[PDB]
């Protein structure tokens, strides 16, 4: 039973810090490629950065650069997105989710409204 | 003569076709000196 | 050497010839098969009888004795030779431009109709 | 939130449910079977090459009679072999190339295929004018056709890619029922035996059991990791095997509602695409991505065979239904027959 | 020893007839008259030229090929000799070099009858893979079928006739009708090899050049240009040769009739060197394009013309000629006999054995075979 | 959606109230299916070639 | 008897198998193509220019056989169905330019394409679309590409581009550097298997079927000289 929960999150003023972290559960965390995607309110989802197997590649979203930062524990299996320099437009809820297969350079369908191998996701509110 | 690449494996059995058989050296020089033709 | 001593003992080179032709066939003188060791042992004989003077062979002198007997027995049968000759090069070149031609007029029509265009 | 009340209510299910899975697993598979011999090295040869596919097969099902077979390729055709003379009996022109499952009917009157184009086409083979046309075009699936099992000349269950599987009365070419269990498209549907109750797995990386009758799901299968690709009853209708692309074959039992089996190895990094077993169920052949088919002994999870001849991905393979032959389909455009 | 002397006997005898039925020279100078020099029949000369002669065929040592020079000085008279003042002909040019030439010409042989049966080795190998396996099957090694094949009869009728008809020189003199058969097989199978690297070439070209999108051909074509063309130039050989040029057992290269076969092969080997241009030419623009290193760029470029020059035969058209420096030809013998002897042993390593397509294929379908 | 929420609670508990067996009886009956069928599968022991139709 | 029956079926045997031949014939000579963009990157529109699971458009180039297929009645989840189009000729990829966050959703897809195992061999024809709307918001200035991508403030146009005539630098400078993001992932896992081609577009370019013509003629092309190591 493939599992993802993630933690933090909550209300945070601009320019704050939250540490978002992602347990996981039922498969083999070191061969799998892991993302985060986030849903503002009243859009789509949308991809924000992922890391590789080991954790030496990795990519973000440009709006994102130079304030998040995307790491993980193979070993703690836990997924973490240190988000640094808080803006108003980063509140939206936040998902942690996995590639469908593993040992692959591709990663389909992590952005899909229906996508499976997702967590429930958690809530990051940036407001005055 | 045909001085072709390809005439190149017909001209080495043109040349040894009557020279000599297994290379046998039995035959000193053919005297081609003044006293004779 | 002397050329005049020579001269009178060549006779007997010719005499044997003859004689040793006079036991073939007459009408048989074009078949060089048989005779080619009677006409062999008479030039050995021109031969071997030139230096016993000290002339060398051949010679302007013997070679006219040789020509007397030549002259003499082979006048009935001339003898035919294989010329191998190239062709003249009125006809030796269309035998080697037109073969030239088709082979470049069979490397177009091949990428013509290989495909039917 | 309402919405949260309920989804930390089913965790609490999920629990249960894995606690009550729990106090059955007394005993595994494995030491139950550690005494029982080892089947040893299982060698089968090719003895039938089936040439005349252009492209890639996807799907293959052998008749009834365990001599007939049909194949679906998607250059768009759908050939009828004879596999003891390797001649072909029909070549049926598709009207949809990109066909992904085939089917033959128990009474071998019927084929069905379909694919990308969400249709399940149903072909007479025995028609009183000799040819060979569509019967009827069952439509209803909003995603594309991934398998499709006869029940009889009148009914037939199909899965989809848009996350359900559906029974359909072929003469009236409409839904009888709908099954909406799964959330990922399902991949592979196995028709038990007595043809009362159907196994499905799904790209949720779960397998459900349904009532066909009844059009419920039963029981819901967990444990792979990824999209489950295969899946395949065994002889008594009791237990079902799954192949998945995290590179392991499980097995399943209904009564025991937990994975019995794990079928892996470390040198086996990539995906199952097809699963089926011997007529004893000793043996679970499966064919996988890297061009090779795998024999497990089903009872001890030894690897004790391997079908090499396939150029490129296995797409899938059967049994007969007396047992005697495989045969094995490959994106090389081949079908090969292992005895 | 004997057999000189006979030989040399039927020469002193149409020398005599020659001298007969002649007639005198009509010309002005003191003109030479004719004589038989004791070896060869020299014919009227003019005061101060030099006349040339094919060397006699009575010695081992006697190249055939060289020329024999008697000199024709002023007031009719003949070149005497100094040393001795004896009347001389230049028989020098005959067995000078013969030592060194037939030195060489020993490695050269035992050079085509090593490279010959690697070939044969190799390629019935190669053309075994080809045959077993449909998988490799495509309308490429269809048509590297029939090259391997010209490849193997080929070289098959060089070493028959390299061990039957060259050491035999007893056979030869009696000229039999069975060793012009083989020559005309030997012919035929050699056009048929030429002519199938055209084929290779024609193929290639078409499908990088021409007609790239269509991808079956039709290979009649292919098959009457490298199997029944070559029927064309060996024929009209064969009739020329027999109707002017029959000597013993068809092994002269004198006659210009041999190029009656050599000029349709040079002409075919011209055009697959200008489909070698054209390719690399292709191929350097795809790098270019794809904005490849230029270092990079010149080893992928060269690589592609070196495996290109064994299947095509380019190297019968940038060594066309045979130096006649005498360093400058032992070179080019030990250079272009290796590279024909062997090169149906690189065209079967090349494209079999090296090929990644059949490397892969045999050792996942070892076991199966 | 919450309304998805309200389904998945109620299969989650029509499945959680299902009688289910020791896996020592069900791995039992599977190992007995195949010593009772052992005879009857050819792939399992290779049956003589003049019974084999793919020969 | 026994003997009647396999004259029969040799009969029906040899029938089926010409017309198989005369298939090979006319499935060897199509080229397959997979169209594949999003909602609003304007495919739609290029298949008008030249529900059912999918759709088929046939067009023909100087006389050579094409057959697009776009996708219809399918979910947002490609990773099965998309494995059925591993031998289409290329995959003809629509990105609108001018969305700049759907190009980092479009510039994701990409990457997974071009980085499946069953599309390794399988080139890509990009079309960077939509170049006349993203001129009006470069032109414009109302949003800068530097806040969704930073690296546009350090990148300049390269000196191989050739811009258009009547073009502003900033517009040259934008279009440019989102081909490049597509490039890098496409020149970081080339490796000579297949290869993909740039275009910048129009919706309504009539020269979009000649694109993917000259484009399929040099992918054939490097199939031919891959199949002679010569390339
Ligand atoms: C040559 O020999 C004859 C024979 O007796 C002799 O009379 C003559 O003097 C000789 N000539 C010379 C130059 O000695
Ligand atoms: C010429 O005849 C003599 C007579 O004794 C003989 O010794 C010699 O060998 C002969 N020469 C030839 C070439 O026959
Ligand atoms: C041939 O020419 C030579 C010139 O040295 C002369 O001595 C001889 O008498 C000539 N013979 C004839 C038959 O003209
Ligand atoms: C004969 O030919 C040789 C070359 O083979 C040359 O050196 C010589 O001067 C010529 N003349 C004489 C009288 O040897």
């Amino acid at each position: 039973q493939v599992q993802l929960q993630e933690s933090g999150g909550g209300l945070v003023q601009p320019g704050g810090s939250l540490r978002l972290s992602c347990a996981a559960s039922g498969f083999t965390f070191s061969n799998y490629k892991m993302n985060w995607v986030r849903q503002a309110p009243g859009k789509g989802l949308e991809w924000v950065s992922d890391i590789s197997q080991s954790g030496a590649s990795i990519s973000y979203t440009g709006s994102v650069k130079g304030r998040f930062t995307i790491s993980r524990d193979n070993a703690k299996n836990t997924l973490y997105l240190q988000m640094n320099s808080l803006k108003p437009e980063d509140t939206a809820v936040y998902y942690c989710a996995r590639c469908p297969a593993p040992f692959t350079r591709d990663c389909f369908d992590v952005t899909s409204t229906t996508y499976a191998y997702r967590g429930q996701g958690t809530q990051v509110t940036v407001s005055s | 003569k045909c001085n072709t690449a390809t005439c190149a494996t017909q001209r080495l059995a043109n040349f040894l076709v009557h020279k000599s058989n297994n290379f046998g050296p039995i035959l000193p020089p053919t005297n081609v000196g003044s006293n004779t033709y | 050497c002397n050329e005049t001593g020579m001269l009178e003992r060549l006779p007997l080179c010719g005499k044997a010839f003859a004689d040793m032709m006079g036991k073939v066939d007459v009408w048989k003188w074009c078949n060089l098969s048989e005779f080619i060791v009677y006409y062999e042992s008479f030039t050995n004989c021109t031969e071997m009888e030139a230096n016993v003077v000290g002339c060398y062979w051949p010679n302007p002198l013997a070679q006219g004795f040789i020509t007397g007997i030549h002259r003499q027995f082979f006048s009935n049968c001339t003898v035919d030779r294989v010329h191998l000759e190239d062709p003249p090069d009125e006809v030796l070149i269309p035998l080697i431009v037109i073969p030239v031609v088709l082979t470049v007029a069979m490397a177009g029509l091949v990428v013509w109709r290989s495909k039917r265009t | 939130s309402e919405l949260d009340q309920l989804r930390q209510e089913a965790e609490q299910l999920k629990n249960q449910i894995r606690d009550a899975r729990k106090a059955c697993a007394d005993a595994t598979l494995s030491q139950i079977t550690n005494n029982i011999d080892p089947v040893g090295r299982i060698q089968m040869r090719t003895r039938r090459t089936l040439r005349g596919h252009l492209a890639k097969i996807y799907a293959m099902h052998w008749g009834t009679d365990s001599r007939l077979l049909v194949s679906a390729s998607q250059d768009g055709k759908l050939i009828i072999w004879d596999s003891y003379t390797t001649n072909k009996v029909h070549a049926i022109p598709l009207r949809s190339s990109w066909v992904m499952t085939c089917a033959y009917a128990p009474s071998g009157n019927y084929v069905a295929c379909g694919g990308l184009d969400n249709i399940c086409s149903i072909y007479n083979l025995k028609t009183r004018e000799g040819n060979v046309r569509v019967s009827r075009e069952l439509a209803g699936h909003t995603g594309y056709l991934s398998c499709c099992r006869f029940l009889d000349d009148n009914q037939i269950v199909t899965s989809s890619g848009d996350t359900t599987c559906a029974l359909w009365d072929i003469e009236t070419g409409q839904q009888t029922t709908t099954f909406t269990g799964h959330t990922g498209d399902v991949m592979s549907l196995s028709l038990a035996p007595d043809t009362r109750l159907f196994v499905s797995g799904a790209c949720d990386a779960s397998a459900k059991l349904w009532d066909v009758r009844e059009g419920m799901c039963r029981q819901t299968f967990t444990g792979h990791e990824s999209d489950i690709n295969a899946i395949c009853f065994f002889p008594n209708g009791n237990a079902f095997a799954t192949g998945s692309d995290d590179a392991t074959c499980r097995l399943f039992d209904l009564r025991a509602d937990q994975e019995l089996m794990t079928y892996s190895h470390d040198n086996i990094i990539c995906g199952i695409t097809s699963v089926s077993f011997s007529k004893s169920g000793r043996l679970l052949l499966a064919g996988y991505d890297d061009f090779n088919c795998n024999v497990w002994d089903a009872l001890k999870a030894d690897r004790a065979g391997v079908l090499a001849g396939h150029d490129n991905r296995v797409s899938c393979l059967g049994v007969t239904d007396d047992g005697m032959a495989v045969a094995t389909g490959s994106w090389d455009s081949f079908l090969k027959i292992w005895n | 020893y004997v057999v000189g002397r006979k030989k040399m006997m039927d020469a002193q005898y149409k020398c005599y007839d020659r001298m007969q039925q002649l007639p005198a020279y009509q010309g002005e100078g003191p003109y030479c008259n004719r004589t038989w020099d004791g070896w060869l029949c020299w014919d009227d000369t003019p005061a101060g030229v030099l006349s040339y002669q094919f060397c006699p065929d009575y010695f081992p040592d006697f190249d055939p090929s060289e020329k024999v020079t008697k000199y024709c000085d002023e007031k009719g008279v003949w070149f005497k000799h100094p040393e001795n003042n004896r009347t001389w002909s230049n028989y020098t040019m005959c067995n000078a070099f013969t030592p060194e030439k037939l030195k060489n010409a020993y490695v050269l042989y035992y050079l085509a009858i090593v490279g010959h049966s690697l070939s044969i080795f190799t390629l019935v190998i190669s053309l075994g893979i080809f045959v077993f396996f449909r998988s490799l099957g495509c309308q490429r090694v269809t048509l590297h079928k029939n090259m391997f094949l010209t490849y193997i009869l080929n070289s098959m009728i060089i070493i028959i006739h390299l061990v039957e008809v060259v050491p035999n020189g007893e056979l030869v003199r009696r000229d039999p009708v069975s060793c012009k058969i083989l020559h005309f097989f030997h012919q035929y199978m050699m056009a048929c090899n030429y002519f199938w690297m055209l084929c290779e070439g024609i193929y290639l070209h078409t499908l990088i050049v021409v007609a790239v999108f269509t991808e079956k051909q039709r290979l009649r074509w292919y098959y009457l240009l490298g199997w029944g063309f070559p029927l064309v130039p060996t024929t009209i050989h064969a009739i020329t040769r027999a109707v002017y040029f029959n000597d013993n057992c068809w092994l002269s290269v004198e006659t210009h009739l041999l190029y009656i076969i050599h000029g349709p092969v040079m002409a075919a080997l011209v055009v697959n060197f200008f489909f070698l241009l054209n390719i690399v030419r292709v191929l350097v623009t795809k790098m270019r394009e794809t904005h490849e290193a230029e270092s990079h760029m010149y080893l992928k470029a060269v690589k592609a013309t070196m495996i290109l020059v064994p299947l095509l035969g380019i190297q019968f058209v940038v060594f066309p000629w045979r130096p006649s420096n005498k360093m400058l030809g032992k070179i080019y013998d030990y250079v272009m006999h290796s590279l024909i002897h062997f090169q149906g042993f690189f065209v079967a390593t090349i494209y079999c054995f090296c090929n990644n397509e059949v490397q892969t294929t045999v050792k996942r379908q070892w076991a199966q075979f | 959606s919450i309304a998805q929420a309200r389904k998945l609670v109620e299969q989650l508990k029509m499945e959680a109230n299902i009688d289910r067996i020791k896996v020592s009886k069900a791995a039992a009956d599977l190992m007995a299916y195949c010593e009772a069928h052992a005879k009857e599968d050819p792939l399992l022991t290779p049956v003589p070639a003049s019974e084999n139709p793919f020969r | 008897d026994q003997r009647n029956e396999e004259k029969a079926q040799r009969e029906a045997n040899k029938k089926i198998e010409k017309q198989l031949q005369k298939d090979k014939q006319v499935y060897r000579a199509t080229h397959r193509l997979l169209l594949l963009g999003a909602g609003e990157s304007g495919k739609n529109t290029i298949v008008k220019q030249m529900t059912s699971g999918i759709f088929e458009t046939k067009f023909q180039v100087d006389k050579v056989n094409f057959h697009m297929f776009d996708v219809g009645a399918q979910r947002d989840e490609r990773r099965k169905w998309i494995q059925c189009f591993n031998d289409v000729t290329a995959i003809i990829f629509v990105v609108a330019s001018s969305s700049y966050n759907r190009l980092q959703a479009a510039l994701k897809l990409f990457d997974s394409i071009w980085n499946n195992k069953w599309l390794r061999d399988t080139s890509v024809i990009l079309f960077l679309n939509k170049q006349d709307l993203l001129a009006e918001k470069v032109l414009a200035g109302k949003s800068k590409i530097e806040d969704y991508f930073p690296e546009f403030a350090r990148y300049t146009t390269p000196e191989d581009a050739t811009p258009e005539p009547g073009e502003d630098p900033r517009v040259t400078r934008a279009k440019y550097f989102i081909r490049d993001e597509f490039l890098r992932i496409s020149t970081a896992s080339g490796d000579g298997r297949h290869y993909c081609y740039p275009h910048f577009t129009c919706a309504v370019d009539t020269e979009n079927i000649r694109r993917v013509f000259n484009d399929c003629r040099d992918i054939i092309q490097r199939m031919h000289l891959r199949q002679y190591e010569l390339l």
